[PDB]
């Protein structure tokens, strides 16, 4: 104690994999950043409180469904990610993620979390999403979505630059501790 | 030693700096990518070896736990050490022979895709098919298991405190290697594809990697459709055993059906549904469907009894079964016994609309394969 479990969940490639290693690797990856992500337990304090925080991944179940959801026992907070150059990786998050994860974690709070926020001002990535009449998801959008899905917070963060990363956790970390 | 040498954090810190600084930067790439399918493999295996090695062996001493406890924990853990072991010792195999010079650390492998194309073929595909399939098939009661017996078992939970407290690592309780065994198969796709994207020109590893990459989604649509086959049999069982002895139903040949009839029945669907009586009164019921016969239940008294229908059968044959929408009626349904000499039609009322079609199709397509 006090052992807790996080679960990170959202559409392929979204840079779920890529935020737990940035997050749980002791030197940051500069060169080679690993393909999968097995397990972990990170020390992590919030508070004044010594938490145990194990780290589960789902990438590779994405597609399938009877599978996924043994991730899901015992969890208590879900890192639900979206992309912020995927406008439609966001709207699969109260039409596909927001339910399944309710229903097999109920009451186990939610953080909102959108990744490569290094690529919203990125312009390969806003000539590619204008092609669609799209543009990268604004931070108040996201806000909004964490609201009509009842998360206990709204994060933006880029694994590739690390910035945001830590406080994602933390954040976690405290609606972890909630009862 | 090997597992020794695979300490090493990366390919490009297990070889010679001398070596490392001779490569191009999408060799050391792919290099990276094979390492660690061969590192995880590596951890996988050491997953498994720990379950069966501290875990399961100390029950059976500590505990007294039968071979066959050891199994409602840990099913197939033999049999997923030998698949395992194997897959890993040819991956050490192939690592061997790529090796640069009379160097023991240096090596470079050209092709690994011949090896993952035979490990996800044939014989070691239904291997892997029957073994994950019933590993992930039982997941849940193997996790559940365990927590009873933890918050239940002062002399399991006992022991399980000690094994946490000296023997192994945090991230290797016991539901944390089953979930670590169960996500391990659907690790592979990720890293294969990668593999092959990072293998710019060689043809017939891109083509045998394509094969293996396509190969092991197969092994993995079959797992998954063999846990929804495992959740239908768990379904079926909760009901079951809530139907008591007390209820019976006579068929439309004769047959009388019971509790003990439902085993060992294979379920298709179940829901909340409404039958509709002459008299037009709304009857709350369990709608089951099985593969070869359709059954409606009450709940009474916490317990499930045949519905009572107009002294009509509902335990339903589906061999001759005409499925109708009710005129007029959107949420309604009609099932016709065409197999009797007075036809009984049973109406039967939905959630919605929607529910009440997805109803009709799946009885339907229930029928069409039993014939
Ligand atoms: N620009 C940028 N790319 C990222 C970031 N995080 C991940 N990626 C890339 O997005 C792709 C998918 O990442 P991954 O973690 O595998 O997504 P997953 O499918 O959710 O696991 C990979 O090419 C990553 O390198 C990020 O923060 N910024």
């Amino acid at each position: 104690a006090i052992r807790k479990k996080l679960v990170i969940v959202g559409d392929g490639a979204c840079g779920k994999t890529c935020l737990l290693i940035v997050f749980s690797k002791d030197q940051f990856p500069e060169v080679y950043v690993p393909t999968v992500f097995e397990n972990y337990v990170a020390d992590i304090e919030v508070d004044g409180k010594q938490v145990e925080l194990a780290l589960w991944d789902t990438a590779g179940q994405e597609d399938y469904d009877r599978l996924r959801p043994l991730s899901y026992p015992d969890t208590d907070v879900i890192l639900m990610c979206f992309s912020i150059d995927s406008p439609d990786s966001l709207e699969n998050i109260p039409e596909k993620w927001t339910p399944e994860v309710k229903h097999f974690c109920p009451n186990v709070p939610i953080i909102l979390v959108g990744n490569k926020k290094d690529l919203r001002n990125d312009e390969h990535t806003r000539r590619e999403l204008a092609k669609m009449k799209q543009e990268p998801v604004k931070p108040e959008e996201g806000r909004d979505m964490a609201n009509r899905i009842g998360a206990f917070g709204y994060m933006e963060c880029s694994a590739k630059t690390k910035d945001g990363v830590r406080e994602v956790f933390e954040m976690a970390t405290r609606a972890a501790l909630q009862a | 030693s090997m597992s020794k040498q695979l300490e090493a954090e990366s390919w490009s810190r297990i070889i010679d700096s001398k070596f490392l600084k001779q490569q191009k930067k999408d060799v050391v790439k792919r290099q990276e990518v094979i390492y660690e399918l061969m590192q995880t493999e590596f951890h996988h295996v050491r997953t498994l070896k720990i379950m069966s090695g501290v875990y399961s062996q100390g029950m059976m001493a500590d505990l007294l736990f039968e071979q066959q406890m050891v199994e409602k924990l840990f099913p197939c853990l033999d049999e997923l050490i030998s698949i395992h072991s194997q897959f890993f010792q040819r991956i050490l195999e192939r690592k061997k022979e790529s090796l640069v010079d009379k160097s023991e650390k240096n090596f470079l492998i050209k092709r690994i895709g011949d090896v993952l194309v035979n490990q996800f073929s044939g014989e070691n595909a239904e291997r892997l098919k029957k073994t994950y399939g019933k590993f992930c098939g039982q997941h849940n009661q193997s996790v559940n298991y365990f927590k009873d017996l933890y918050a239940k078992d002062k002399r399991f939970q006992a022991f399980v405190k000690k094994k946490m407290s000296s023997s192994v690592v945090r991230r290797l309780g016991i539901p944390e290697c089953i979930l670590l065994v169960t996500q391990r198969i659907t690790k592979y796709p990720v890293l294969f594809q990668r593999i092959l994207q990072c293998t710019k020109d060689n043809e017939v590893e891109q083509e045998d990697l394509a094969q293996s990459l396509s190969l092991v989604k197969d092994v993995i649509g079959a797992v998954d459709s063999k846990v929804a086959s495992y959740e239908k049999k768990v379904r079926l069982n909760e009901i079951y055993t809530k139907t008591d002895s007390k209820s019976i139903m006579r068929m439309k040949s004769g047959q009388m059906f019971a509790k003990e009839d439902l085993k060992r029945k294979k379920l298709v669907r179940d829901g909340s549904v409404f039958l509709k009586n002459a008299a037009g009164r709304l009857k709350e019921v369990q709608a089951v469907l099985l593969t070869d016969i359709l059954v409606f239940l009450q709940e009474k008294d916490q317990k499930y009894i045949f519905a009572s229908l107009d002294q009509k059968s509902t335990v339903i044959s589906l061999k001759k079964l005409i499925v109708r929408e009710v005129a007029h009626e959107e949420k309604g349904l009609f099932l016709i016994s065409m197999g009797m000499t007075d036809p009984e039609m049973v109406e039967v009322h939905a959630s919605s609309k929607e529910e009440r079609n997805s109803w009709i199709q799946i009885i339907q397509d229930t029928i069409n394969t039993l014939n």
